[PDB]
């Protein structure tokens, strides 16, 4: 993972141990508005016209 | 036309001519152009800016 993904996520994780489950599942949210609902594993380097 | 030899000898001739002549060209030439480009080239900010 990224720098930044791991920081967001031990974040997440540090509310949950933390117990604040409304800042953790806010804290997810943005997480999920900031780096997207999906991770890519596959493009095609190309054009079209 | 007259003629006679005893009393009625005469001569006539009441010509006439009417012409009009009219034309009316109308010429009536319209261009529109439209064209219009676009590009893109994104930018977004990372997400762990301070
Ligand atoms: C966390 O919150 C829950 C629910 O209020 C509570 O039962 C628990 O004692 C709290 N602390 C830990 C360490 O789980």
């Amino acid at each position: 993972l990224s720098l930044g993904f791991t920081k967001a996520l031990m974040d997440i994780c540090d509310q949950l141990e933390k117990n604040q489950t409304k800042m953790a599942t806010y804290l997810a949210e943005l997480l999920i508005l900031n780096y997207g609902t999906h991770v890519i594993t596959s493009v095609d380097a190309g054009a079209a016209l | 036309t007259e003629l006679a030899l005893f009393s009625r000898v005469n001569g006539k001739f009441s010509t006439e001519f009417q012409r009009m002549k009219t034309l009316q060209v109308k010429d009536q030439a319209v261009t529109t152009r439209v064209q219009v480009r676009n590009r893109i080239y994104t930018v977004k900010t990372t997400p762990t800016s301070e």
